[PDB]
């Protein structure tokens, strides 16, 4: 049970949910405030249409 | 902190009325060539034509990617600026017609600018304003409600339809945290303080420093997006567990052909705000350069493309001259491009420096890497350049630098550029060495 | 409800300007001179116009910048509205979601269409009184909305779902609203103020509506599922030829018993000068379908070499498909012709050149091309513009001139100095000794 | 020999490390002259490792197995680490889903070297035994048991619904973000290693730590920015590091990198590392190539290539004319050349005799002569095939030494490759032409 | 039930310690050369001392390569890996070839590696049952579970994720499992024999009691490449939601292998042999009909010679002064440009003689239980000797059919020439076909 | 003893249309320890050899046309063809 617990507890990967969380956070909250109707995305064109 | 042959042409050597001197803003002669372009940096800063284009003729070093970079940053973030290549259309994944339509969307930006009323502060009460109940039932009904802020300096209390009790019962605004409502799209919007952020120990609670300012005020944004990206919104699919969006992530999209209908429905809907005053429509000057490679079927394509009506400016670059042009060899025409370009466009010649002109090119180049190097061996650096070229003194002048430094010096004196020179060769060596040695070198 | 634009080469010119009999004027609505290219036009037009006659192909070949674009962008603008028509070009055949078969197949029925008509009803007034009936936070409620006009009293009422459907959005006591009963949907007409007056006239108003869409869009609909995603990601490919003939038959009978009303389009191929063989083939076949818009053609060359084959045939086209059309040839300008399209370009401009303006771009007009000349103009304009008076005179043109290159000039410099820029055996040359 | 590595042709020479003085010696870590080639080396290398200045060029030419790969080498292994050495040959560009100039633009943009930095804080220790006095968490406060301080934590709305998340008996070390961060378990104690016999995969036990709770920790990270690109790619990137389904990758996200590693730089949490790109004989490449090299080169993020090539006059790829070293004149301008030379006895010997030190092979005067010999009248890769092939021999010989025997039994039964065409041309007969004639008929 | 086709006449080199070979033995007759350098190249080989060796042989058409390769196969072993494959096979479609030649040098080096591992397995009796401490509604984390087992019963209690392991076996009171401790969950036997036939029909099956002590522990010892360990990583093992479902029901395609994954895998290799797990065994690789490789392939080789873990290597071409398949100007012996073959030697494989194709044949009837008279047998030898062996090889199946049919059990002339005119050869062909008016 | 190993046999047509690289990989095939017969037939003769730039007998190159066997097959008379067709007819019932 020690070289169990020897060989489980090494599981390390190579990038860490860190380094992604940092690699997808946002600087510049927003913009461009008129932008609900500019795009109104296809999920919603079908119902449009 | 870092150059590249570069760091040293910034801008054309302009001014007003249109005058290009003869050592001024990094560039060198070239008077015709830089007031050549600078006219054509105000007819694109004049928005009235579409689709034009001019190409190049000259050697190498002589301005043509250095016109470019100038020209580029004239511009600024004003007018978006596309550098390319034709071999960069090889576009395996999607076919060239669409890449074209997507670098012209591309170069094809809108400016939108709008400002929203922010009501701030720190919510310091809430209540009712009670009226008898009109209409059928008695009991309660509050007339309006009333709710006080205040941010650094500012304190006041905002009236409001009673109707904002729902974002105070949907918000779940507690006491005096955080307040986001305006006068007429109103509903309060939450994102505590740092006042109570002493209270617990450890949490997973927000807190913010008082709100500065007074509690009214105003934001004011600007953002050049290109159309391009209106139409990729449009296109990709995104959202959660409807079928639609997750079964599109999961497929991993490409390039999908987009119809023209949903293009041109953007297009109207872009015009019909830019009319109204709320936004504004900005050209992009899209550049090619080296296009001699370009084959026949672009030739035609751009031939054609040339007269769209939302079609940006394309400047063009190579320097070929009698030659075959790429694609197929039916057509052995100059510069690599058929006379259908040709005769269809307007030509601008390029040609190499004097000694005076190139030896400050050199000294330049040698002051921008904070390298140096006295008159008596800088004459002979000036006479050399002018025997092999231009990017051989500029490139071989750092390896010189750098063994006078590991040879414990700070300038360039006779020795260390002659066996600078001594040790390593050039393109007619190159060559000599090609066919001279017999033993496979 | 304009497009935007900028000005173009072909914003110069709009329709031919023809007459009842199609004869001709010399300068009239954009278009200058090319008496019988503007008579076919006519005929043309009057032909596709008559509805009786598919599948003829029209091919037009010339001189290079010759104006047979500006001639077929006329024919296009001068087919009217409330009609489609569709245009490609010389590259846009190939594809790889789609065969070019498909592409090709795709082209010819997009330019057809249909029209179904169908009955509307409406509701309009003015919410001026509200009265909603909900618990909180509860499953079970009533309403009462008072749309009215400046007419009558009127407190309508809602079912089971459209107390959200009238509730999406504020509705207040003042504003002018207009819904619909099969749909119940929310159109903001505008608010009453803080600005349209209150409305009169009655309430409940019908009408008319008549829906049109093109052979391709109702086959790529009705043929799967995920097809409305491909109205605009186009993801499909060969559509199931089933559909194709069920949709075809359900189109035919349509007409017959006239539910609904065909609007015919009308295809358009430029440059088609490059092409491969098999979609000669394809043009052969597809001309004598049933349903097929009319097509036209461009061409530059003469004598050349089609695609896929390796016999030059005449106008770059097979003989056999070469036959089956019909000819129209365009000849050069007349120095009359080139100088009144100098002077309706500036115009165009609206640049108020010179005299001495239009004289030297008349002159390079008869010397070279007229493009080259239609961007001298502009950087003439410029540079006089850095003078800053609204005219151009000779200087400007001739320091354009003198420091600008058309092609014969860049060839014979380049002709003098082979040995400069790089050649076709690959030598360039960087220093000037 | 870290990893699984076996032993290279060239393993002695790892590092051009020259001297103080980068004046070249006749010998040095194993390589013997190349003198004002090292000497240019590094020049190089000491440019490449200023980090200051792009868009530079080498050229290396001369006939092949005179050490240019293994010269290469050296020069990344005296490079160092943290600096990842961009390994692609010539017939890897040639790709299917990604073409030949987005696919040199992923190299160099693995090529670039970052830095990056980052703060977080935890609690360490925490052996909490809740207990309270059902729900509601009515005097919600747990107490903290570490090595330094052991005191009761009081919690709120948060926390006193977030110690019944993450369901424990509390008899662990736990860690807690004093930053309004989440609960997460480190693993058990090990007296909680004894109350279960077989312990599931999820339990560990570890220590409670030797110290204080509030612990700030710096992380640093050496990640090229193309791995941000292929995690942002979508909105779950994180398969695609590995699988290798980048796609083409757009230049909008190229741009808006190099703007963010900018703004990160002038903000000090990012700090740039020099990088190199080195593909041996680049005369088998399209012309294409080297004309957009020969603009690429001069951009602003542009880490110097390592070219090289043997050919002599011929034509580039995708072209017809006759061409300098089978590469444009515009390839070779923008560059400086390193060219090698035809080989002498004395370093054959000494290359010969290092060689077989790096195979634990023994060699005696007659056999190193003799495989000299064979190694300057042929190449020296020959006799680097002949002393393994002969320690071979004398290892079923019964001895280890090599000498004339085992060369010669070499010799007789392997083939020169002059005197292999001699025999080819002389025993055509049993060969085959492109037309497929073959004489089979022997009588 | 036996198929011989043109081998398993072969079973080895047949050499001593001092490289002395046997005229007649394992299936090879004469080429003294070319054994003993095959038993050199073998012996090089087996002390995993190299990397990278390679050579070129020039044998014509049935002289033996393919023989001598199976043979060298069969010297080091089946556990020693080879993947001998076709050079035509390069062209792939999914992948490109550089990468395929990549994945195959992957394949090609060895290992092995070991485990051990312990296993519990009927259930006794049952007791199900920690305190929530707070706010939460409970804590269950123990649960006393029965093990029958054949030789002794221990029943034992572990973490509770074993429990939700043994409703998610769905296991009875008597049913057997078999929960391996390192991972806690259950793999299973089946249902049981002791409180089975409730019913007199199931569908699900009885299985035999577990035979031994309920503590059972082994060792396991297995061969891996890395490349399965690749594809392996590539693709996930497990889930539960719509993702897991619908990429296993989805064809994975092959791609290409990234370096960063070579680096991960070699560190891991590199931990599990340092801690003697695995230990290290190098490979062989072999490709026939190279001459019709392009000069990028036979140019990039060049450099790939130079990786440190790439094994040994054979190289095969038969042809003579030819260009590389592709090359308008390099023209080689064997189709193999010279700038490679600077970097390795060259064999010859000649063809055989008049006693040597005799006993060939001879032998071949032996694998063929055939009995061979000697005038056939000679006429076979000898018209083999002026064109070809094959055609009496191809013979000899078909003469030993018409024996049966003439119910005898040796080739006589008469069966040999009745297979001469019912079956032509390519000489025959060599002046036939020009008088013929239909295609 | 649960299995039964059924060794059928390929057939396969337009030989002479076949490519190079097919030919290596039935030749090294027919080398293998594993093969089902082959029945291959090239109509044309002396034909152009697909997949390279050289043509051989039976549009075949020389080392697997030795490497295999040849079974040539002449042409017709014409009273076979009348009975050919007079069966052709009976079977038509007509
Ligand atoms: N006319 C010029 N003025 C200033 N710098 C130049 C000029 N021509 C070339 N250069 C230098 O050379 C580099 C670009 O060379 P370029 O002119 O593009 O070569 P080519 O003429 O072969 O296209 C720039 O970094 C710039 O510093
Ligand atoms: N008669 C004309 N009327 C109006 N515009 C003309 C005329 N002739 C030439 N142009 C202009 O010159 C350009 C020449 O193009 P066009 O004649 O349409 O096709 P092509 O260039 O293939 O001959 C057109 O863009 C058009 O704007
Ligand atoms: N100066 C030297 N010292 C020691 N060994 C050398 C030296 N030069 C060359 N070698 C040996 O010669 C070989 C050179 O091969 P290399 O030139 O790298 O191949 P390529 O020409 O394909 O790049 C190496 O394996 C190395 O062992
Ligand atoms: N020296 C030999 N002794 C016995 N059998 C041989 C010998 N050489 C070849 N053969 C047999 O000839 C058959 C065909 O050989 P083949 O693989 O065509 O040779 P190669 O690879 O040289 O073309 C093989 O099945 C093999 O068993
Ligand atoms: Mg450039
Ligand atoms: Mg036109
Ligand atoms: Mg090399
Ligand atoms: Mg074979």
């Amino acid at each position: 049970v020690n070289k169990l617990r020897c060989d489980r507890r090494p599981i390390f990967g190579k990038n860490l949910i860190d380094l992604l969380t940092k690699d997808r956070r946002v600087k510049y909250d927003k913009s461009s405030i008129i932008d609900n109707e500019l795009i109104k995305p296809l999920q919603t064109r079908v119902l449009d249409n | 902190t870092r150059t590249a042959a570069h760091t040293h042409i910034k801008g054309l050597g302009l001014d007003e009325s249109g005058v290009a001197k003869r050592v001024e803003g990094g560039f060198v002669g070239q008077i015709e060539a830089r007031e050549a372009c600078g006219v054509i940096v105000d007819l694109i800063k004049a928005k009235k034509m579409s689709g034009r284009a001019i190409l190049l003729a000259g050697g190498p070093s002589t301005g043509k990617t250095a016109l470019a970079l100038a020209i580029s940053q004239e511009l600024g973030p004003k007018v978006p600026f596309c550098p390319l290549v034709g071999s960069e259309l090889y576009s395996v994944e999607v076919k060239k017609t669409e890449t074209l339509m997507e670098n012209f969307r591309r170069a094809i930006g809108l400016r939108i600018k709008e400002t929203k009323e922010v009501y701030e502060g720190e919510v310091t009460e809430l209540t009712p304003e009670d009226a008898e109940n009109p209409l059928g039932g008695y009991g309660k009904t509050i007339s309006h409600v009333i709710v006080g802020l205040k941010s650094a300096k500012g304190t006041k209390t905002l009236r409001l339809d009673p109707t904002i009790y729902e974002s105070i019962q949907r918000e779940k605004v507690s006491i005096g945290d955080v307040i986001y409502i305006e006068a007429n799209t109103g509903a309060v919007k939450r994102v505590r303080s740092d006042a109570y952020a002493t209270e617990f120990d450890l949490e997973t609670e927000e807190y913010v420093p008082l709100p500065k300012g007074e509690v009214h005020k105003k934001k004011e944004i600007v953002q050049d997006v290109t159309l391009h990206d209106l139409d990729v919104a449009n296109a990709r699919p995104q959202g959660g567990q409807d079928v639609i969006s997750m079964m599109g992530q999961l497929l991993k999209p490409k390039k999908t052909e987009i119809t023209e209908k949903l293009r041109q429905e953007v297009n109207k809907v872009v015009a019909k705000y830019i009319d109204q005053g709320v936004a504004e429509l900005i050209p992009g000057v899209l550049f090619i350069d080296e296009v001699n490679m370009l084959d026949i079927e672009i030739f035609t394509y751009l031939n054609k493309a040339l007269e769209s009506n939302i079609a940006p400016v394309v400047v063009l670059a190579s320097n070929r001259g009698m030659t075959t042009v790429r694609g197929t060899e039916d057509v052995i025409s100059p510069h690599g491009v058929p006379p259908d370009l040709i005769d269809r466009l307007l030509i601008v010649r390029t040609l190499p420096y004097d000694k005076d002109e190139i030896r400050t090119i050199i000294e330049r180049r040698a002051t921008v890497e904070r390298l140096q190097v006295e008159s008596s061996a800088l004459d002979l650096l000036a006479t050399m350049g002018t025997e092999t070229s231009l990017r051989y003194a500029l490139q071989l002048l750092a390896p010189c630098g750098i063994l006078a430094q590991t040879s414990n010096r700070k300038e360039i004196v006779v020795n260390d550029v002659n066996e600078a020179k001594l040790l390593f060769l050039d393109a007619k060596r190159s060559t000599k060495i090609l066919e001279t040695s017999a033993n496979y070198l | 409800l304009k497009s935007l634009s900028l000005i173009a080469a072909h914003s110069h010119i709009t329709g031919l300007g023809l007459d009842e009999n199609l004869q001709p004027r010399p300068t009239s609505e954009g278009m200058v001179g090319q008496l019988q290219a503007r008579r076919a036009a006519g005929v043309i037009l009057k032909m596709v116009q008559n509805g009786t006659i598919a599948g003829r192909a029209v091919l037009v070949a010339g001189p290079p910048s010759t104006g047979k674009t500006a001639l077929a962008m006329g024919v296009s603008q001068s087919l009217g509205k409330d009609v489609p028509f569709t245009a490609i070009a010389g590259s846009e055949i190939f594809s790889l979601e789609l065969s070019k078969t498909e592409a090709l197949t795709q082209a010819f029925r997009k330019s057809i269409g249909i029209k179904i008509k169908e009955e509307t009803e409406l509701i309009e007034g003015e919410v001026v009184e509200i009265q909603i009936d909900r618990s909180i936070t509860g499953g079970h409620k009533q309403g009462k909305l008072t749309i009215k006009t400046t007419d009558m009293e009127t407190i309508y009422e809602l079912g089971n779902k459209m107390i959200d459907g009238l509730t999406k959005e504020k509705v207040l006591a003042g504003d002018v609203i207009s819904i619909d009963k099969a749909s119940g949907k929310i159109t903001k007409l505008g608010r009453s103020f803080a600005f349209v007056q209150c409305p009169e006239g009655e309430l409940q108003k019908r009408k008319t509506v008549v829906h049109t869409v093109s052979l391709h869009e109702i086959d790529v609909i009705n043929s799967r599922t995920q097809g409305f995603l491909a109205l605009f990601t186009g993801d499909t490919g060969e559509i199931r030829s089933e559909v194709r003939d069920q949709i075809n038959t359900k189109v035919a009978e349509w007409k017959e018993e006239g539910k609904a009303e065909i609007v015919p389009g009308v295809l358009f191929i430029d440059e088609v000068h490059m092409l491969d063989i098999e979609c000669f083939s394809f043009i052969n076949r597809a001309l004598e379908d049933e349903f097929a818009p009319i097509v036209m053609m461009a061409t530059n060359r003469g004598v050349s070499k089609t695609r896929g084959t390796n016999y030059k045939s005449p106008h770059g086209l097979p003989l056999d498909l070469l036959d089956r059309s019909i000819i129209i040839t365009t000849k050069s300008y007349n120095e009359q012709e080139i100088k009144t399209i100098l002077s309706i370009r500036a115009q165009e401009e609206e640049v108020e050149l010179s005299s001495d303006a239009l004289d030297l771009l008349t002159k390079t007009g008869v010397e070279t091309s007229l493009r080259y000349s239609s961007n001298l103009i502009s950087v003439a304009q410029q540079i006089a513009m850095k003078r800053k008076n609204n005219t151009v005179e000779v200087e400007d043109v001739k320091r354009a001139y003198l420091l600008f290159l058309d092609s014969a000039r860049s060839v014979k410099y380049v002709q003098e100095n082979e040995s400069q820029y790089i050649d076709d055996q690959g030598n360039v040359q960087i220093s000037i000794a």
